[PDB]
RNA sequence: UAUCUGGUUGAUCCUGCCAGUAGUCAUAUGCUUGUCUCAAAGAUUAAGCCAUGCAUGUCUAAGUAUAAGCAAUUUAUACAGUGAAACUGCGAAUGGCUCAUUAAAUCAGUUAUCGUUUAUUUGAUAGUUCCUCUACAUGGUAUAACUGUGGUAAUUCUAGAGCUAAUACAUGCUUAAAAUCUCGACCCUUUGGAAGAGAUGUAUUUAUUAGAUAAAAAAUCAAUGUCUUCGGACUCUUUGAUGAUUCAUAAUAACUUUUCGAAUCGCAUGGCCUUGUGCUGGCGAUGGUUCAUUCAAAUUUCUGCCCUAUCAACUUUCGAUGGUAGGAUAGUGGCCUACCAUGGUUUCAACGGGUAACGGGGAAUAAGGGUUCGAUUCCGGAGAGGGAGCCUGAGAAACGGCUACCA
RNA sequence: GGACUUUUACUUUGAAAAAAUUAGAGUGUUCAAAGCAGGCGUAUUGCUCGAAUAUAUUAGCAUGGAAUAAUAGAAUAGGACG
RNA sequence: GCCCGUCGCUAGUACCGAUUGAAUGGCUUAGUGAGGCCUCAGGAUCUGCUUAGAGAAGGGGGCAACUCCAUCUCAGAGCGGA
């Protein structure tokens, strides 16, 4: 195409956004960032969308250019800034923190947290590898590189990294019954331990998941991203505690809550 | 480059065009619902199939079907909240005997006229559409 | 195709940096370099113990088998250090409700290690376009007629 | 209306691939050539005008020329190049050397003068100075994390 | 210009194809440089994205390694003798990969001398003290040590001077000497 | 949402069409036309031609103001507010338009990069630069705008004369301590031993080397290793990723018209005491090499296209299939070349022809099965009158870029 | 306890799967085509459910099955197992 | 009664056909061959090092005596670069 692509039609946008229809020919498109486009939330999104601070889209330059908003500790001005997994977000002049976490549909929740928590981030470590001049490091996911890390870490463990000091600060390997987050496919939103691991000489691993309630099913192995152990999470959760609910049961929660 | 406001036609004329015995039925419901023209009868006439359809087609799988279950019970809960079918008729076996007037009653235009208001399905017309 | 003599190239016949220091007096003559293939792929003694060059063998050579790997019955081995497959399958046409028989020539390179003839099913294994019409490189050889 | 081009020969106009940093051209765009028309290198009668520079000053004294002069429009602006223009040292401090102009409102004069650039401030010496220490702060950090790591893993078999 | 797409060949089973697009500048070639023996003079060429290669045009002197030996000089390259590819790179003494030449053997027979003591093929304390070590491992090659009689040495191009401009070459030993050897006494 | 009816006879029952009937995101045209919402629209024929206007420009506290600009009068006699023009930087490769070409091509799902390029964003990364008397309290030139002397009927044409800036151009200092290496003065002969001299950042090019590991015991040669009971001794000794590598990474000998390692900017103006405009010092911007990330790109595996045999053999013309080497490319590869073989496709329809053919998502038609359509809102592709060629750049074979032929 | 089909077809279940469109749940745009909204209260500095689900009929990948249909194998034993 | 063909009038359609018929498009033998691009040269103009001598500086440390880094003015003469 001649080169880079600046432009995203309003339709071709991620639908976990959920833009509607109308409005308008176009939706944000991602900056080049942390996160992948697809996989990403702008902050437009979350500041005009999901939080309804903003109205306009001015409305929401306005607040990133008077740095009201940071995202993990940093001030971040850009309007289409790719924020996404794991991702803290701050709102100084209102005191809220909160954590790109998924929903258990497949969107990003507005899971609000603490002020203690978003002082650190979990990060599944995409390589780990030794860098020039014999020093070593890991690759999360957010694209954050972290030179000497503990021998034992290996690839698709994940990494408590501190906030403001990057550091990795304990951490959580990839065995079978682990608390396992879901970041994508069919089953994104989902939450559970392990079991099974199934190994594929060639490419995509596979790997069964349980859940609390006793549901197995399963997913690719950069699907699956470990977070605790079992019952035993290593952050907030949001509600629902990504379960998966039929939509037959679905139906109940809404209209027997609804009454009273 | 923008998006569709999708859109949809409502009715469905009738196949043989000259059926006499269809034109008589026909003209009576327009008479009796205040109706103004036969698009007004095909449109429900249309509406009807689609729940039929739906309706026969739900009831060939087998029961216990989540989806049966859930898209049946739904049609029969959405079609009981109007009156276009019984407070004990709630079987998809009984959806499938609806007849078209039972929509035809339940019209606004038919309802100024039942409670009182009017004292006719033609005067019922005037009435509703002179706010 | 054939095997030569190795050296029956106007250019010598060699293996990349591996070096045979003429200082030292050594039992073999050349250093062999070999790799193992990958994917359960048991590499053979031909591979090993053999002198021919091929820098495109999976093994002594220079490359790696990724992808695709397929099995189809040799069908032409008229070329030099390449051979020709055949995979035949059937083709669903929603229509009739049926199937017809399909089937695609596809080449590959042949490493000297093995010795594979016409009729001799082959397994082979993707691995970068090697030519103009070669992506696949044999990698296990099963039984012939008899 | 056509320019000479030095280097031509020739007493005819021809057409050149002209480029950029070329007389007669002046791209529009990075990376435009233009095949333009310019004129030869050598004097011929078809040449509205001929521009002369004079070299050697004759015996008489033309009148237009020799006896008038005309100013420079500005003075020296880069630090040693005010220096270099009046014939000073290192440490001679320009600032009071500059040239100023005063500027008349319409009764209201005052006066202006161009800000000294390469000129040696307090703060520069400033950002050097944080530079050459931020680099080596940074360096003695780098073995810390270094010689640590390297005894975190001394005791990944001695443990 | 020059184009290294598959598009404009046949396809196996023998059909023309229509051309389906223009050329596209990321798929382009170059003139080769074909490079000879000369005065340092190198063409450099802005590749794709940023990037240089070197255009060697003109080269004499590239930096030749003794690998059974474990250094490396600077030499001279003479000209160039054979060449598996095309004879006519001989015949042009035009310097590629797989080139075969004939480099000065002096920078060589300084370092030889100099380090194991002996001189090849026809005082101070502790410089006496390392030869002695040095020896019993000072023996050569019996066909590389002729080499040095007549000052030339027989090596190999392993750079790629159209790429990189640098005429760089391990000294023919062992097996490989032999075969080129061979050959050089059926054509020079 | 599973229906038929009219027409061959004198009458009959069949075969069989013709005609009727119903819809069409299906176009045109006729007649009629009041209201609400909704809103397609020069595709078809001519990827035919185009008057005129508009459609791409861009400045923060933070690269360059002596405008003979303006406003004030700043505390400002270096500058200091605002600021045309100009330099610099970036963008103009997105967007929008069209469907001409294109039939194994594109395209769709599914792969590959252990086969490459990647502006940017985000995260990491630099004590080594001179040298057996040096600028670093900071080197040097030139240019624009501008001024003035001009040419042409004519344009976003420009000459020659004179000024002057940089994050433009071109130069160019610098920073601890240890260690290991070769060189070896010399002395003193033995189990000998060393002064002190050099070298050692990164990147480039080549060669050599490590990068071990399924389960163990000895004999030695070449060269030098901690030692100790001066007899001879030597243990707990080190090493990552992948299904797979000459992988990441490190070491050695050198190589280089030598890559990078801040001669930049904005806010702050506090702290040590020897009081020098000494020393130190914060927040941030813009730069920078390498790696990672990201937005991409380029090739790429498997399967899948309409009519056609009044197309049966096709491919190597002048590469067709493969081998070896090279050149070339960002890199794989007959991509190109030299040399060598005679291979490659086909009735399971090759090759050739046709298409009023861009592919797909999808659309119309409602028993089912099918039938027909898709220029056109999204994705991919191609093209900018026809061809070819290239400049710039990270990205174009770009056309609101250039160059040539053709029209 | 982990890999395991002589080699296939077939079939079951999944995974990797853009939106819109389609099927279709919720929602009183005043109805409707639509849209993805909205709903509650002290309505003077708030509360609150959502934006589901099905889809896909080839090929590839993963998996439960072995009836049906192919296929391989010891005969001059150059047979199998240890 | 039905009914076949020549021959006869009118109109329409396609076929055959001298014209070494015509047009448009793709591919193409032979000959010719723009252009930018790469290359052997060229060198209007420019210019980086170097060298003996020459006119005017300041002392690496001096009883006379010696000798460095920079900056720059005209006769020259060696090697390169844009
Ligand atoms: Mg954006
Ligand atoms: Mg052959
Ligand atoms: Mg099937
Ligand atoms: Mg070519
Ligand atoms: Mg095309
Ligand atoms: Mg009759
Ligand atoms: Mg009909
Ligand atoms: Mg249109
Ligand atoms: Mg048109
Ligand atoms: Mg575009
Ligand atoms: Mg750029
Ligand atoms: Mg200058
Ligand atoms: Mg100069
Ligand atoms: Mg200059
Ligand atoms: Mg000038
Ligand atoms: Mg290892
Ligand atoms: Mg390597
Ligand atoms: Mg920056
Ligand atoms: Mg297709
Ligand atoms: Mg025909
Ligand atoms: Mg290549
Ligand atoms: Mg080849
Ligand atoms: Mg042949
Ligand atoms: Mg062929
Ligand atoms: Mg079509
Ligand atoms: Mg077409
Ligand atoms: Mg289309
Ligand atoms: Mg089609
Ligand atoms: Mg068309
Ligand atoms: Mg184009
Ligand atoms: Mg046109
Ligand atoms: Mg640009
Ligand atoms: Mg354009
Ligand atoms: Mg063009
Ligand atoms: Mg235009
Ligand atoms: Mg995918
Ligand atoms: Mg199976
Ligand atoms: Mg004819």
């Amino acid at each position: 195409a001649r080169g880079p692509k600046k432009h995203l039609k309003r339709l071709a946008a991620p639908h976990h956004w959920l833009l509607d229809k109308l409005s308008g020919c176009y939706a944000p498109r991602p900056s080049a960032g942390p996160h992948k486009l697809r996989e990403s939330l702008p902050l437009i999104v979350f500041l005009r969308n999901r939080l309804k601070y903003a109205l306009n889209g001015r409305e929401v330059k306005a607040i990133l250019m008077q740095r009201h908003v940071k995202v993990d500790g940093k001030v971040r001005t850009d309007t289409t800034y790719p924020a996404g997994f794991m991702d803290v977000i701050t709102l100084d002049a209102t005191n809220e923190n909160f954590r790109l976490v998924y929903d258990v549909k497949g969107r990003f929740a507005v899971h609000r947290i603490t002020d203690e928590e978003a002082s650190y981030k979990l990060g599944k470590v995409k390589k780990v590898q030794l860098g020039k001049k014999g020093v070593p490091y890991v690759v999360t996911h957010d694209g954050r590189t972290i030179r000497y890390p503990d021998p034992n870490i290996k690839v698709n463990d994940t990494v408590k990294i501190d906030l403001a000091s990057g550091k990795i600060t304990d951490f959580i390997k990839f065995d079978a019954g682990k608390l396992v987050y879901v970041t994508g496919g069919r089953n994104l939103g989902r939450i559970g331990t392990i079991v099974h691991k199934e190994r594929h000489d060639g490419g995509f691993d596979l790997v069964h998941i349980k859940d609390s309630l006793d549901n197995t099913f399963v997913t690719r192995l950069n699907n699956v991203f470990v977070i605790g152990e079992q019952g035993k999470p290593y952050i907030s959760l949001p509600k629902g505690k990504g379960i998966k609910l039929s939509i037959a049961e679905e139906r109940d929660r809404r209209r027997a809550q609804q009454g009273l | 480059p923008r998006a569709p406001r999708t859109y949809s036609k409502t009715y469905s004329t009738p196949k043989r065009p000259y059926e006499s015995s269809r034109l008589d039925a026909e003209l009576k419901l327009a008479g009796e619902f205040g109706l103004k023209n036969k698009k007004e009868i095909y449109r429900i006439s249309f509406q009807l199939s689609k729940i039929r359809r739906a309706a026969r087609d739900l009831l060939t799988r087998d029961e216990k079907d989540p989806k049966r279950l859930f898209e049946g019970n739904a049609l029969i809960r959405r079609l009981v909240r109007v009156g276009v079918l019984s407070e004990d008729k709630k079987k998809l076996d009984y959806v499938l005997a609806l007849k078209v007037e039972d929509f035809l009653e339940r019209r606004l235009q038919t309802q100024v006229y039942k409670l009182g208001l009017a004292k006719s399905v033609h005067h019922a017309r005037v009435l509703i559409t002179q706010r | 195709s054939t095997e030569l003599t190795v050296q029956s190239e106007r250019a010598f016949q060699k293996q990349p940096h591996i070096f045979n220091n003429p200082k030292v007096k050594t039992s073999k003559r050349t250093k062999r370099w070999y790799k193992n293939a990958g994917l359960g792929f048991k590499t053979p003694k031909t591979a090993i113990e053999g002198s021919y060059i091929d820098k495109k063998c999976p093994f002594t050579g220079l490359v790696s088998i990724r992808g695709k790997i397929l099995t189809g019955t040799v069908v032409s081995t008229k070329m030099h250090r390449t051979i020709v497959i055949r995979r035949a399958y059937l083709h669903y046409i929603p229509k009739y409700n049926r199937y017809e028989k399909r089937h695609k020539n596809v080449p590959v390179h042949v490493s000297p290690a093995f010795r594979v003839q016409v009729g001799d099913i082959v397994t082979v294994g993707q691995c970068r376009p090697i030519s103009k019409t070669v992506r696949f490189n044999v990698v296990k050889v099963s039984a012939a007629a008899g | 209306g056509f320019p000479m081009k030095q280097g031509v020969l020739l007493p005819t106009r021809i057409k050149l691939l002209l480029t950029k940093n070329v007389s007669c051209y002046r791209p529009r765009r990075d990376g435009e050539r233009k095949r333009k028309s310019v004129r030869g290198a050598i004097v011929g009668p078809d040449l509205a005008v001929l521009a002369l520079v004079i070299v050697k000053k004759g015996e008489q004294e033309l009148e237009g020329l020799t006896d008038t002069t005309v100013p420079k429009r500005l003075g020296p602006k880069r630090a040693n190049n005010i220096r270099k223009f009046f014939g000073l040292s290192k440490e001679d401090d320009v600032r009071d050397f500059v040239i100023r102009r005063e500027v008349t409102k319409g009764e209201k004069t005052y006066t202006k003068a161009p800000k000294i650039q390469r000129l040696v401030t307090p703060q520069r010496l400033q950002r050097k100075r944080h530079q050459r220490a931020l680099k080596v702060r940074n360096a003695q950090a780098q073995r810390e994390a270094a010689a640590e790591y390297a005894q975190l893993l001394a005791k990944r078999l001695s443990e | 210009g020059i184009s290294r797409d598959s598009r404009h060949k046949r396809s196996a089973t023998g059909a023309k194809r229509a051309q389906f697009r223009k050329k596209r500048k990321f798929e382009l070639g170059r003139q080769p440089a074909n490079t000879k023996i000369g005065a340092k003079r190198i063409h450099s060429v802005r590749t794709r994205g940023g990037n240089k290669k070197y255009r060697a045009l003109r080269i004499e002197t590239g930096n030749f390694s003794w690998a059974s030996e474990g250094i490396s000089k600077k030499t001279r390259i003479a000209g160039v003798v054979y060449h598996p590819s095309n004879n006519e790179l001989v015949r042009t003494n035009t310097l590629t990969k797989a080139a075969i030449v004939q480099i000065d053997a002096t920078p060589f027979r300084q370092w030889f001398e100099a380090h194991y003591g002996q001189t090849l093929g026809k005082k101070s304390k502790n410089a006496e003290r390392k030869w002695a070590a040095r020896a019993a491992s000072a023996k050569i090659e019996s066909s590389v040590e002729s080499q040095f009689s007549a000052g030339r040495l027989y090596a190999c191009i392993s750079s790629r001077p159209g790429q990189s401009g640098r005429c760089d070459g391990y000294i023919l030993e062992g097996e490989e000497l032999a075969f080129y050897l061979r050959r050089l006494t059926a054509k020079k």
